[PDB]
Protein backbone atom coordinates (compact mmCIF):
# COMPACT_ATOMS: atom_id res chain seq x y z
CA UNK A 1 0.00 0.00 0.00
CA UNK A 2 3.00 2.45 -0.88
CA UNK A 3 0.01 4.57 -3.44
CA UNK A 4 -1.84 5.38 -0.41
CA UNK A 5 0.89 7.33 1.15
CA UNK A 6 1.26 9.22 -2.54
CA UNK A 7 -0.71 12.36 -2.69
CA UNK A 8 -4.36 11.05 -4.17
CA UNK A 9 -4.65 14.26 -6.15
CA UNK A 10 -3.29 13.79 -9.62
CA UNK A 11 -1.28 15.69 -11.62
CA UNK A 12 -3.90 16.04 -13.98
CA UNK A 13 -6.46 17.57 -10.86
CA UNK A 14 -3.72 19.99 -10.40
CA UNK A 15 -2.88 20.86 -14.19
CA UNK A 16 -6.62 21.66 -14.44
CA UNK A 17 -7.25 23.57 -10.85
CA UNK A 18 -4.64 25.59 -11.39
CA UNK A 19 -5.30 26.23 -15.22
CA UNK A 20 -8.85 26.20 -15.10
CA UNK A 21 -9.44 28.98 -17.46
CA UNK A 22 -7.30 29.94 -20.56
CA UNK A 23 -6.25 33.50 -19.94
CA UNK A 24 -7.17 36.59 -22.14
CA UNK A 25 -4.42 37.11 -24.43
CA UNK A 26 -3.48 41.18 -24.37
CA UNK A 27 -3.71 41.34 -28.01
CA UNK A 28 -7.10 40.36 -28.41
CA UNK A 29 -8.15 43.74 -27.20
CA UNK A 30 -6.14 45.85 -29.40
CA UNK A 31 -7.70 43.29 -32.80
CA UNK A 32 -11.23 43.54 -31.62
CA UNK A 33 -11.44 47.01 -30.77
CA UNK A 34 -8.91 47.73 -33.69
CA UNK A 35 -11.86 45.66 -36.23
CA UNK A 36 -14.60 47.56 -34.82
CA UNK A 37 -13.29 51.16 -34.78
CA UNK A 38 -12.41 50.37 -38.35
CA UNK A 39 -16.18 50.37 -38.68
CA UNK A 40 -16.32 53.83 -36.96
CA UNK A 41 -14.18 55.38 -38.83
CA UNK A 42 -15.69 53.87 -41.88
CA UNK A 43 -19.47 55.02 -41.19
CA UNK A 44 -18.02 58.66 -39.24
CA UNK A 45 -14.71 59.90 -41.04
CA UNK A 46 -15.43 62.48 -43.80
CA UNK A 47 -12.66 60.67 -45.77
CA UNK A 48 -13.38 57.04 -45.75
CA UNK A 49 -14.80 55.43 -48.99
CA UNK A 50 -18.06 54.63 -47.21
CA UNK A 51 -19.36 57.76 -45.06
CA UNK A 52 -22.90 57.47 -43.97
CA UNK A 53 -22.69 61.65 -44.06
CA UNK A 54 -24.86 61.55 -47.33
CA UNK A 55 -27.03 58.92 -46.54
CA UNK A 56 -27.44 61.13 -43.42
CA UNK A 57 -27.78 64.55 -44.18
CA UNK A 58 -28.23 63.88 -47.90
CA UNK A 59 -26.83 67.18 -49.59
CA UNK A 60 -28.20 70.81 -51.12
CA UNK A 61 -27.78 70.41 -55.13
CA UNK B 1 11.11 -1.63 -16.22
CA UNK B 2 11.03 -1.59 -19.64
CA UNK B 3 9.94 2.03 -20.59
CA UNK B 4 10.93 3.65 -17.16
CA UNK B 5 14.68 2.84 -17.98
CA UNK B 6 14.69 6.73 -18.33
CA UNK B 7 13.80 9.86 -17.17
CA UNK B 8 10.35 11.45 -17.64
CA UNK B 9 12.13 14.52 -19.52
CA UNK B 10 15.26 12.65 -21.05
CA UNK B 11 14.12 10.01 -23.77
CA UNK B 12 13.74 11.01 -27.15
CA UNK B 13 9.50 10.63 -27.76
CA UNK B 14 7.72 13.88 -26.88
CA UNK B 15 6.68 14.40 -23.11
CA UNK B 16 3.34 13.40 -23.27
CA UNK B 17 3.86 10.32 -25.60
CA UNK B 18 6.35 9.38 -22.92
CA UNK B 19 3.21 9.63 -20.22
CA UNK B 20 1.66 7.33 -22.12
CA UNK B 21 4.27 4.44 -22.42
CA UNK B 22 5.30 5.07 -18.60
CA UNK B 23 1.31 5.00 -17.58
CA UNK B 24 0.50 2.20 -20.45
CA UNK B 25 3.52 0.38 -18.63
CA UNK B 26 2.73 0.87 -14.71
CA UNK B 27 -0.88 0.69 -14.23
CA UNK B 28 -3.50 -1.51 -16.30
CA UNK B 29 -6.22 0.50 -18.13
CA UNK B 30 -8.79 -0.36 -15.24
CA UNK B 31 -6.96 1.63 -12.70
CA UNK B 32 -7.52 5.35 -11.84
CA UNK B 33 -4.09 6.23 -12.18
CA UNK B 34 -4.48 5.01 -15.85
CA UNK B 35 -6.95 7.23 -16.38
CA UNK B 36 -5.35 10.17 -14.87
CA UNK B 37 -1.86 9.74 -16.37
CA UNK B 38 -3.67 9.74 -19.89
CA UNK B 39 -5.62 12.85 -18.83
CA UNK B 40 -1.98 14.19 -17.94
CA UNK B 41 -0.81 13.09 -21.46
CA UNK B 42 -3.91 14.92 -23.27
CA UNK B 43 -2.70 18.41 -20.91
CA UNK B 44 0.96 18.23 -21.75
CA UNK B 45 0.48 17.03 -25.45
CA UNK B 46 -1.89 20.43 -25.35
CA UNK B 47 0.63 21.91 -24.35
CA UNK B 48 3.01 20.62 -26.97
CA UNK B 49 0.74 22.03 -29.32
CA UNK B 50 0.83 25.17 -27.91
CA UNK B 51 4.21 25.56 -28.38
CA UNK B 52 4.60 24.15 -31.85
CA UNK B 53 2.21 26.61 -32.63
CA UNK B 54 4.09 29.50 -31.08
CA UNK B 55 7.39 28.22 -32.17
CA UNK B 56 6.54 27.67 -35.89
CA UNK B 57 6.57 31.30 -37.33
CA UNK B 58 10.22 31.24 -36.42
CA UNK B 59 11.93 27.71 -36.41
CA UNK B 60 10.06 26.58 -40.11
CA UNK B 61 7.51 23.35 -39.90
CA UNK B 62 10.33 20.80 -39.05
CA UNK B 63 10.33 22.86 -35.61
CA UNK B 64 11.21 19.93 -33.64
CA UNK B 65 9.29 20.62 -30.97
CA UNK B 66 10.83 18.20 -28.56
CA UNK B 67 14.13 20.17 -28.09
CA UNK B 68 12.46 23.00 -27.15
CA UNK B 69 9.97 20.96 -24.74
CA UNK B 70 13.07 19.47 -22.49
CA UNK B 71 15.49 22.82 -23.06
CA UNK B 72 13.42 26.46 -23.87
CA UNK B 73 14.74 29.05 -25.40
CA UNK B 74 16.72 31.58 -23.19
CA UNK B 75 15.75 35.41 -23.12
CA UNK B 76 18.67 35.43 -25.12
CA UNK B 77 17.80 33.22 -27.65
CA UNK B 78 14.18 34.74 -27.97
CA UNK B 79 15.75 38.18 -28.83
CA UNK B 80 18.00 36.74 -31.00
CA UNK B 81 15.20 34.83 -32.71
CA UNK B 82 12.76 38.31 -32.95
CA UNK B 83 16.22 39.70 -34.12
CA UNK B 84 16.42 37.50 -37.35
CA UNK B 85 12.91 38.06 -38.58
CA UNK B 86 12.61 41.60 -37.76
CA UNK B 87 13.56 42.44 -41.72
CA UNK B 88 10.94 40.47 -43.40
CA UNK B 89 8.31 41.69 -40.16
CA UNK B 90 8.56 44.44 -41.04
CA UNK B 91 8.53 44.09 -44.68
CA UNK B 92 5.18 42.29 -44.06
CA UNK B 93 4.01 45.10 -42.20
CA UNK B 94 4.56 47.85 -44.85
CA UNK B 95 3.41 45.42 -47.51
CA UNK B 96 0.26 45.21 -45.51
CA UNK B 97 0.41 48.70 -44.10
CA UNK B 98 0.06 49.33 -47.99
CA UNK B 99 -2.68 47.36 -48.54
CA UNK B 100 -5.17 48.36 -45.60
CA UNK B 101 -8.52 49.46 -46.21
CA UNK B 102 -8.01 52.42 -44.25
CA UNK B 103 -5.50 54.63 -43.66
CA UNK B 104 -6.98 53.64 -39.67
CA UNK B 105 -6.30 49.87 -40.07
CA UNK B 106 -2.75 50.95 -41.59
CA UNK B 107 -1.75 52.49 -38.36
CA UNK B 108 -3.41 49.95 -36.78
CA UNK B 109 -0.87 47.51 -38.16
CA UNK B 110 1.89 49.48 -38.02
CA UNK B 111 1.32 50.72 -34.87
CA UNK B 112 1.15 46.69 -34.00
CA UNK B 113 4.29 45.75 -35.66
CA UNK B 114 6.34 48.90 -33.61
CA UNK B 115 4.84 47.81 -30.28
CA UNK B 116 5.59 43.49 -31.75
CA UNK B 117 9.00 44.26 -33.29
CA UNK B 118 10.61 45.39 -29.90
CA UNK B 119 11.93 42.64 -28.03
CA UNK B 120 11.34 44.38 -25.02
CA UNK B 121 7.97 44.10 -25.14
CA UNK B 122 8.43 40.21 -24.90
CA UNK B 123 6.29 39.34 -22.42
CA UNK B 124 7.82 36.90 -19.68
CA UNK B 125 6.46 35.35 -16.76
CA UNK B 126 9.35 34.94 -14.98
CA UNK B 127 10.03 38.95 -14.80
CA UNK B 128 6.36 39.77 -14.93
CA UNK B 129 5.30 37.24 -11.77
CA UNK B 130 8.36 36.00 -9.99
CA UNK B 131 6.36 34.15 -7.29
CA UNK B 132 4.14 32.91 -9.65
CA UNK B 133 6.47 31.47 -11.75
CA UNK B 134 8.76 29.59 -8.61
CA UNK B 135 5.20 28.37 -7.43
CA UNK B 136 5.13 26.99 -10.98
CA UNK B 137 8.63 25.71 -10.73
CA UNK B 138 7.62 24.28 -7.24
CA UNK B 139 4.59 22.33 -8.53
CA UNK B 140 7.18 19.90 -10.42
CA UNK B 141 9.43 19.84 -7.71
CA UNK B 142 6.70 18.66 -5.10
CA UNK B 143 5.59 15.83 -7.50
CA UNK B 144 9.45 14.92 -7.77
CA UNK B 145 9.84 14.96 -4.13
CA UNK B 146 6.85 12.90 -3.47
CA UNK B 147 8.02 10.41 -5.72
CA UNK B 148 11.61 10.60 -3.77
CA UNK B 149 10.07 10.81 -0.38
CA UNK B 150 8.34 7.21 -1.58
CA UNK B 151 11.82 5.78 -2.94
CA UNK B 152 13.58 6.37 0.88
CA UNK B 153 10.69 4.85 1.95
CA UNK B 154 10.91 1.64 0.27
CA UNK C 1 -24.30 45.15 -17.67
CA UNK C 2 -22.11 47.97 -16.86
CA UNK C 3 -23.23 47.69 -13.05
CA UNK C 4 -22.30 43.69 -13.24
CA UNK C 5 -18.83 44.09 -14.78
CA UNK C 6 -17.91 47.06 -12.59
CA UNK C 7 -19.47 44.63 -9.48
CA UNK C 8 -16.84 41.78 -11.26
CA UNK C 9 -14.01 43.84 -11.29
CA UNK C 10 -14.95 45.49 -7.36
CA UNK C 11 -15.29 41.82 -6.82
CA UNK C 12 -11.73 40.66 -8.54
CA UNK C 13 -9.73 43.94 -6.78
CA UNK C 14 -11.65 42.29 -3.45
CA UNK C 15 -10.00 38.78 -4.36
CA UNK C 16 -6.30 40.70 -5.04
CA UNK C 17 -6.43 42.71 -1.75
CA UNK C 18 -7.25 40.55 0.80
CA UNK C 19 -5.18 37.40 -0.72
CA UNK C 20 -2.40 40.52 -0.32
CA UNK C 21 -3.45 40.98 3.09
CA UNK C 22 -2.84 37.16 4.11
CA UNK C 23 0.39 37.56 1.61
CA UNK C 24 -0.50 34.25 0.29
CA UNK C 25 1.09 32.25 -2.32
CA UNK C 26 -0.60 32.55 -5.31
CA UNK C 27 -0.84 28.54 -6.43
CA UNK C 28 -1.63 27.91 -2.94
CA UNK C 29 -5.10 27.79 -3.04
CA UNK C 30 -6.05 26.35 -6.43
CA UNK C 31 -3.49 23.70 -5.72
CA UNK C 32 -6.00 20.54 -4.48
CA UNK C 33 -2.63 19.29 -3.36
CA UNK C 34 -2.58 21.66 -0.14
CA UNK C 35 -5.92 20.94 0.93
CA UNK C 36 -5.43 16.91 1.19
CA UNK C 37 -5.59 15.65 4.51
CA UNK C 38 -1.76 13.87 4.36
CA UNK C 39 -2.60 12.76 7.96
CA UNK C 40 -5.66 10.39 7.31
CA UNK C 41 -5.56 7.12 9.06
CA UNK C 42 -5.05 5.53 5.62
CA UNK C 43 -6.91 1.97 5.49
CA UNK C 44 -5.28 -1.31 5.52
CA UNK C 45 -6.24 -2.88 2.92
CA UNK C 46 -5.47 -6.44 4.81
CA UNK C 47 -8.53 -5.76 7.14
CA UNK C 48 -11.18 -5.39 4.46
CA UNK C 49 -11.32 -9.24 3.38
CA UNK C 50 -10.69 -8.67 0.02
CA UNK C 51 -10.34 -11.24 -2.73
CA UNK C 52 -7.75 -11.62 -5.24
CA UNK C 53 -8.82 -8.78 -8.21
CA UNK C 54 -10.04 -6.40 -5.88
CA UNK C 55 -6.93 -4.86 -4.33
CA UNK C 56 -6.54 -2.26 -7.08
CA UNK C 57 -10.54 -1.66 -6.90
CA UNK C 58 -9.68 -0.84 -3.41
CA UNK C 59 -6.88 1.42 -3.91
CA UNK C 60 -8.25 3.02 -6.18
CA UNK C 61 -11.65 3.71 -3.66
CA UNK C 62 -9.38 5.12 -0.92
CA UNK C 63 -7.26 7.34 -3.71
CA UNK C 64 -10.34 8.80 -5.28
CA UNK C 65 -12.53 9.41 -1.97
CA UNK C 66 -9.78 11.31 -0.46
CA UNK C 67 -8.85 13.15 -3.82
CA UNK C 68 -12.83 14.16 -3.42
CA UNK C 69 -12.20 15.19 0.19
CA UNK C 70 -9.39 17.64 -0.98
CA UNK C 71 -11.64 19.01 -3.75
CA UNK C 72 -14.35 19.71 -1.77
CA UNK C 73 -12.12 21.15 1.01
CA UNK C 74 -10.75 23.52 -1.55
CA UNK C 75 -14.06 24.27 -2.83
CA UNK C 76 -15.04 25.06 0.95
CA UNK C 77 -12.10 27.25 1.13
CA UNK C 78 -13.15 29.46 -1.85
CA UNK C 79 -16.72 29.42 -0.98
CA UNK C 80 -15.24 31.34 2.58
CA UNK C 81 -12.93 33.66 0.23
CA UNK C 82 -15.96 34.28 -1.80
CA UNK C 83 -18.17 36.00 1.13
CA UNK C 84 -15.14 37.43 2.27
CA UNK C 85 -14.59 39.25 -0.79
CA UNK C 86 -18.52 39.92 -1.14
CA UNK C 87 -18.42 42.08 1.82
CA UNK C 88 -15.52 44.21 1.15
CA UNK C 89 -16.50 44.46 -2.85
CA UNK C 90 -19.45 46.68 -1.15
CA UNK C 91 -17.42 49.06 0.55
CA UNK C 92 -15.13 49.98 -2.29
CA UNK C 93 -13.62 52.88 -4.22
CA UNK C 94 -14.93 51.82 -7.84
CA UNK C 95 -12.21 54.43 -9.62
CA UNK C 96 -11.51 52.63 -12.66
CA UNK C 97 -10.50 53.92 -15.96
CA UNK C 98 -12.74 53.62 -19.12
CA UNK C 99 -12.45 51.55 -22.14
CA UNK C 100 -10.58 53.90 -24.74
CA UNK C 101 -13.40 54.42 -27.28
CA UNK C 102 -13.45 57.15 -30.04
CA UNK C 103 -15.03 60.22 -29.63
CA UNK C 104 -18.00 60.32 -31.61
CA UNK C 105 -20.53 63.21 -30.60
CA UNK C 106 -24.13 63.17 -31.74
CA UNK C 107 -24.18 65.39 -34.28
CA UNK C 108 -20.36 65.32 -35.54
CA UNK C 109 -17.55 62.94 -36.87
CA UNK C 110 -14.60 61.12 -35.55
CA UNK C 111 -11.40 62.59 -36.34
CA UNK C 112 -8.56 60.01 -37.10
CA UNK C 113 -6.45 61.88 -34.83
CA UNK C 114 -8.76 60.36 -32.17
CA UNK C 115 -9.12 57.10 -33.38
CA UNK C 116 -5.11 56.58 -34.03
CA UNK C 117 -4.55 58.08 -30.22
CA UNK C 118 -7.27 55.53 -28.84
CA UNK C 119 -5.32 52.92 -31.10
CA UNK C 120 -1.77 53.98 -29.45
CA UNK C 121 -3.82 53.49 -26.01
CA UNK C 122 -4.54 50.18 -26.97
CA UNK C 123 -1.11 49.19 -27.99
CA UNK C 124 0.17 50.94 -24.94
CA UNK C 125 -1.47 48.05 -22.68
CA UNK C 126 0.49 44.99 -24.93
CA UNK C 127 3.74 46.61 -23.30
CA UNK C 128 4.39 44.52 -20.31
CA UNK C 129 4.09 46.11 -16.61
CA UNK C 130 7.46 45.02 -16.01
CA UNK C 131 10.04 44.32 -18.96
CA UNK C 132 13.60 43.01 -19.40
CA UNK C 133 15.29 46.05 -21.16
CA UNK C 134 16.75 43.53 -23.42
CA UNK C 135 19.23 46.02 -25.52
CA UNK C 136 18.54 44.93 -29.12
CA UNK C 137 21.64 46.26 -30.85
CA UNK C 138 21.69 49.29 -32.95
CA UNK C 139 23.19 49.40 -36.49
CA UNK C 140 24.72 52.51 -35.75
CA UNK C 141 26.97 51.02 -32.60
CA UNK C 142 27.45 47.60 -34.74
CA UNK C 143 29.14 49.03 -37.77
CA UNK C 144 31.00 51.43 -35.50
CA UNK C 145 32.84 48.49 -33.98
CA UNK C 146 32.83 46.62 -37.01
CA UNK C 147 34.86 49.46 -38.94
CA UNK C 148 36.91 49.01 -36.04
CA UNK C 149 37.60 45.17 -36.32
CA UNK C 150 38.06 46.42 -40.10
CA UNK C 151 40.83 48.69 -39.03
CA UNK C 152 42.93 46.19 -37.72
CA UNK C 153 41.93 43.39 -40.67
CA UNK C 154 39.51 41.61 -38.43
CA UNK D 1 -41.83 56.90 -35.26
CA UNK D 2 -39.63 57.45 -33.05
CA UNK D 3 -40.67 54.70 -30.50
CA UNK D 4 -40.91 52.54 -33.28
CA UNK D 5 -37.30 53.38 -34.48
CA UNK D 6 -36.05 53.05 -31.06
CA UNK D 7 -38.03 49.68 -30.41
CA UNK D 8 -36.42 48.31 -33.61
CA UNK D 9 -33.10 49.48 -32.79
CA UNK D 10 -32.58 47.82 -29.56
CA UNK D 11 -33.85 44.76 -31.10
CA UNK D 12 -31.20 44.67 -33.14
CA UNK D 13 -28.72 46.32 -31.29
CA UNK D 14 -29.18 42.83 -28.83
CA UNK D 15 -28.09 40.53 -32.31
CA UNK D 16 -24.51 39.20 -32.93
CA UNK D 17 -23.25 40.74 -35.86
CA UNK D 18 -23.31 37.61 -38.15
CA UNK D 19 -26.41 37.11 -37.63
CA UNK D 20 -27.79 41.02 -38.20
CA UNK D 21 -25.20 40.50 -41.28
CA UNK D 22 -27.07 37.08 -42.56
CA UNK D 23 -30.77 38.52 -41.75
CA UNK D 24 -30.24 41.88 -43.64
CA UNK D 25 -28.38 40.41 -46.51
CA UNK D 26 -31.36 37.33 -46.29
CA UNK D 27 -33.70 40.11 -46.65
CA UNK D 28 -31.97 41.96 -49.00
CA UNK D 29 -31.61 38.77 -51.21
CA UNK D 30 -35.60 37.50 -50.92
CA UNK D 31 -36.78 41.16 -52.06
CA UNK D 32 -34.31 41.32 -55.10
CA UNK D 33 -35.45 38.29 -56.31
CA UNK D 34 -39.18 39.24 -55.67
CA UNK D 35 -38.14 41.99 -58.20
CA UNK D 36 -36.26 39.82 -60.47
CA UNK D 37 -38.71 37.33 -60.60
CA UNK D 38 -41.05 40.02 -61.83
CA UNK D 39 -40.31 40.77 -65.43
CA UNK D 40 -41.88 43.27 -67.27
CA UNK D 41 -44.26 44.82 -64.94
CA UNK D 42 -43.08 48.92 -64.70
CA UNK D 43 -42.94 48.83 -60.91
CA UNK D 44 -39.70 46.25 -61.70
CA UNK D 45 -37.64 47.55 -63.86
CA UNK D 46 -38.32 51.03 -61.97
CA UNK D 47 -36.81 48.87 -58.64
CA UNK D 48 -34.13 47.33 -60.24
CA UNK D 49 -32.70 51.12 -61.68
CA UNK D 50 -33.46 52.33 -58.44
CA UNK D 51 -31.42 49.73 -57.10
CA UNK D 52 -28.54 50.63 -59.65
CA UNK D 53 -28.67 54.27 -58.96
CA UNK D 54 -28.35 53.69 -55.07
CA UNK D 55 -24.83 51.72 -56.69
CA UNK D 56 -23.60 54.88 -58.69
CA UNK D 57 -24.30 56.53 -55.34
CA UNK D 58 -22.22 54.12 -53.60
CA UNK D 59 -19.76 54.24 -56.35
CA UNK D 60 -20.09 57.92 -56.29
CA UNK D 61 -18.65 59.07 -53.04
CA UNK D 62 -16.34 56.29 -53.24
CA UNK D 63 -14.77 58.27 -56.03
CA UNK D 64 -14.73 61.66 -54.21
CA UNK D 65 -15.69 61.36 -50.14
CA UNK D 66 -15.19 64.74 -49.23
CA UNK D 67 -17.35 66.56 -52.40
CA UNK D 68 -20.32 64.40 -52.23
CA UNK D 69 -21.77 63.11 -55.40
CA UNK D 70 -21.50 64.17 -58.63
CA UNK D 71 -24.22 66.38 -60.06
CA UNK D 72 -23.92 67.76 -63.34
CA UNK D 73 -25.06 71.10 -62.94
Amino acid sequence: DRVLSLPAVSKNQVLENVFHTAPKAPVEHLEKMVSANSKVYDALNLQSKRVLIWQVKPALF
Amino acid sequence: LGPQMEALGASDLLLSEQIRVITEHRYTPDRLQYKEGMKLADKIAAQEAALKEELKVIYGDNVDVKHFQASPRTPVQQLFDSLKNAAANKERAAKEAAAAASPYLAYAVTKKQEVQADPSNIPFDEVLYPQLSEELLELELSDIREDEIALEKA
Amino acid sequence: KKQATENLMKLLQAYKDIGDAKSEPLLKNHNPRTFEDRDYPVPDFRTQNLKAGDVPKFFDTVISTRASAAIASKDKFWAGRKTEAEAASAKASAAFPRVAVPEWKKGKTVSIENLNTVTDKYAAALVPKRKLALPVLPEGVKKAVEDFAASVGQ
Amino acid sequence: IEAEAASILDRHLAKPVAQIRKEQASAYASLLKRAETAKGAKWAEKYLEDVKAVQWFDASVAEAPASGPKVAA
